[PDB]
């Protein structure tokens, strides 16, 4: 206990090892990374799947307000107005008119 | 009329939801354009990181056997 706690060729062997870890550890990285990229991909379809039902039901709901607010405009209607308007509302949107 | 205004509470949320996923896919978008940029600078690095290797194997066997 005493003596042991008193007590070139190191920088040849300590670089190989060095430079090895370095190459193995980008080499996982790699490979993680690509797996992890398809995930996101994969992902990103489920995303593109989700907004882009939104986006057809966002532009329905633009329709509706557009025209309604068109014809809340201060002008008279027209009667055929009238009867397409309800003609299109009742036959397009059947579950959003009742 | 109040039905059109309980449509623009409608359309409010729905804007929301709207620019989130919208910022969302950009992001993500974003995140996978960037990974395999990373990709490719490891993958571009690989002969020369392989390279380096086996001149350091050569290198250390030819370095202790000129010693020795």
């Amino acid at each position: 206990y005493d003596s042991f706690s008193m007590k070139l060729i190191h920088n040849l062997n300590l670089l190989v090892d060095l430079t090895e870890e370095g190459i193995r550890r980008s080499n996982q990285q790699l490979i993680s990374l690509k797996d992890q990229t398809t995930a996101l991909e994969y992902d990103l379809q489920q995303v593109q799947k989700s907004l882009g039902t939104e986006e057809q039901e966002a532009q329905h709901i633009k329709d509706v307000y557009e025209l309604i607010d068109g014809f809340s405009s201060n002008r008279s209607p027209s009667m055929e107005e009238c009867q397409e308007l309800f003609r299109r509302l009742r036959s397009e949107f059947p579950h959003e008119y009742e | 009329e109040d039905i059109l205004a309980k449509l623009k509470l409608r359309i409010q949320e729905r804007d929301e939801a709207l620019n989130f996923r919208k910022e969302e896919k950009r992001k993500l978008e974003q995140n996978i354009e960037e990974n395999k940029s990373m990709i490719a600078k490891i993958e571009m690095e690989l002969p020369n990181q392989s390279t380096k290797y086996t001149m350091y194997q050569e290198l250390r066997v030819y370095s202790r056997s000129l010693l020795e």
